[PDB]
C-alpha cells in the first residue's frame, strides 16, 4: 500500500510513480492520466526475470546515464575518498534486485513531461484540483468504518458521548 | 615474519620497546624495524585488507595509535619531498582512512614498516605490487618480491603415502 | 596461490582446474596438457564483466543444466522441504558473480576427457607420472631457501648441529 502516497495527494502535490501499491488505487480514483504513472508494471518486472537483467547492456547504451554512474564511481562527488561509492556501483551492476538502470530512461522521459507541466502553472494546478478532489476514499474513516461492519461487527455512531460535568 | 596482516602491530610495539623501554633513538629505531620485519601477503584485491577504527586503538592501545601517526606523517613527508603537490596520492599511501569512520590500514603499515613484501605465487606477486601497494611499488620496487608457496615432502608424501615413497624410492 | 592442489600431484591425482593460483604454476612445470584446464581465463572474467553476466541465458539454452537446476528449485532433491535451495536457485540466476553457468558447459566438456582418459588405464597413469615428476618445485624446502637467502640473509645448513648426549 503505503501512506505517503496518500497525504501527498490530498495536500496539492503530483505523483511520479511506478504501478504497484496505493498508486494503483489513487490513478484508479482520480484517472491515470492525471498520475505521472511510468516504468516497468508488476508483469514486465516477471518478464524481465525470464529475459535475465542485465544492468550493463542499459549502462552501455544510455550517455546520460554512464555519464552520471561514471562520476559517481571516479569520485567526482567524493573527490578526498574517490571509492567511497563503489558498493553502489557494484551493486547497480551486478547484483540489482530493484532494476534501477532498467527504470531509468522511462523515468527521465516522465520527469520532462513534470517538467513540461510546471511550466504552464494553471494546467499544473487543474491536474492538482483533479487529485485532490479524488482522494476522499484515502481517508482513514471510511477503512475505520469497513473494518467495523466487515469484521467487528459494530456500527459507527451507535454509541453516543453526551456532553460531560465538570 | 609477519604471516598476514594479523601480527602486523608487530612494526609500532617494535618501534615502542626500543624507544620508550631501551632508549633507542626513533630514526635509528624505525631503520632497526623495517630492517627486521618482512610482511607476506596471502590476499587478491585490496578491499579484503584488515582495517581497524582509529576509535578501537584510542581506547585498547593509545600508545601504539600515537607511534603510527607519527611512522605515518614521516612516511608522507617523504611521499611528498619526492612527489610534490600530489594531493591524491598521499591520501591513497596514507595509513590511515577517511570515510564514516577513520580506519587503520594493517597492510599499508606492513609495507611501510617492512624490508621485503612477498606475494605467495607468481602472478598473485604481480598483483600485489602492480595493483594492491601500486604507489608503494613505484617508489620501491625492489620490496616486492614473489615466494611461491609449497608444501613438506614428509607430511605430504612420506607420512600420508608410503607406498608410493618406496615406489620412488 | 592453493596449497591442496600441490598435495593431490605429489600423491598421484591428475587435477581438473581453472587457470588461476597454484594450477597456473602446476601446468608450467608439467605442461597444461597433463592437467584438465577447463574455463574463463582471468581475462575472461573480466570480459564477461564488460558483457554483463547473464546467467538465465545459460539456464534457458543448455538443457541439462536447465533440468539440474529445475530440479533444485522443484525439490526433487529435498521432498519433504522443496523451498530448501530457494537462495542457491535465486543466486545462481540473479547475484552469482563467481560464473557458475557461465563455466558448466566448459566443465561438462572437460569432465568427459576425464572420462575418457580414466578409461584407458595405462594412459592415465602416464600423465600422473608426468604430474609427480615436475612437482619438485612445490616443496616447501625450496620455499624456505627462498625466503632465507632472499629476505632473511641467512643461508640453509650454515649451522649443523651435532648428535646429543642423554
Ligand atoms: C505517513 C508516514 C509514513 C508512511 O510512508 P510510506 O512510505 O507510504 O510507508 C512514514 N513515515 C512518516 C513520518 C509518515 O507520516
Ligand atoms: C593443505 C590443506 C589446506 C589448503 O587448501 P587450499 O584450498 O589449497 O587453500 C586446507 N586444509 C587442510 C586440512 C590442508 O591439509
Amino acid at each position: 500500500s503505503g501512506t505517503g502516497n496518500m497525504k501527498f495527494m490530498l495536500n496539492g502535490a503530483l505523483t511520479i510513480g511506478t504501478m504497484d501499491g496505493a498508486n494503483v488505487e489513487m490513478a484508479e480514483e482520480a484517472g491515470a492520466e492525471n498520475l505521472f504513472i511510468f516504468g516497468l508494471r508488476v508483469e514486465d518486472v516477471e518478464a524481465l526475470d525470464r529475459k535475465g537483467y542485465n544492468a550493463r547492456e542499459y549502462y552501455d547504451h544510455l550517455p546520460e546515464l554512464k555519464q552520471a554512474v561514471d562520476q559517481i564511481s571516479s569520485g567526482f562527488f567524493s573527490p578526498k575518498e574517490p571509492d567511497c561509492f563503489k558498493d553502489i556501483v557494484n551493486m547497480l551492476m551486478h547484483h540489482d534486485r530493484f532494476k534501477v538502470f532498467a527504470d531509468y530512461e522511462a523515468y527521465m522521459q516522465c520527469q520532462a513531461q513534470v517538467d513540461q507541466l510546471y511550466r504552464n502553472p494553471k494546467e499544473w494546478t487543474k491536474k492538482v484540483i483533479r487529485n485532490i478532489a479524488c482522494s476522499g476514499k484515502f481517508s482513514s474513516d471510511r477503512t475505520i468504518t469497513e473494518y467495523a461492519r466487515e469484521i467487528w461487527g459494530v456500527e459507527p455512531s451507535d454509541l453516543q458521548i453526551p456532553p460531560p460535568n465538570i | 615474519q609477519l604471516n598476514d596482516t594479523h601480527p602486523a602491530l608487530s612494526i609500532p610495539e617494535l618501534m615502542r620497546i626500543l624507544v620508550d623501554v631501551e632508549k633507542v633513538d626513533w630514526d635509528k629505531a624505525w631503520e632497526i624495524t623495517k630492517k627486521t620485519c618482512a610482511y607476506t601477503n596471502h590476499t587478491v584485491l585490496p578491499e579484503a585488507l584488515e582495517r581497524w577504527p582509529v576509535s578501537m586503538f584510542e581506547k585498547l592501545l593509545p600508545r601504539h595509535l600515537e607511534i603510527i601517526y607519527a611512522i605515518n606523517q614521516r612516511h608522507l613527508d617523504h611521499v611528498a619531498a619526492l612527489f610534490p603537490g600530489d594531493v591524491d596520492r598521499l591520501r591513497r599511501m596514507s595509513v590511515i582512512e577517511e570515510g564514516d569512520c577513520k580506519r587503520i590500514n594493517m597492510a599499508h603499515l606492513c609495507v611501510i614498516g617492512s624490508h621485503a613484501v612477498n606475494g605467495v605465487a607468481r602472478i598473485h606477486s604481480e598483483i600485489v605490487k602492480q595493483s594492491v601497494f601500486k604507489d608503494f611499488y613505484e617508489l620501491e620496487p625492489e620490496k616486492f618480491q614473489n615466494k611461491t608457496n609449497g608444501i613438506t615432502p614428509r607430511r605430504w608424501l612420506l607420512l600420508c603415502n608410503p607406498g608410493l615413497a618406496d615406489t620412488i624410492v
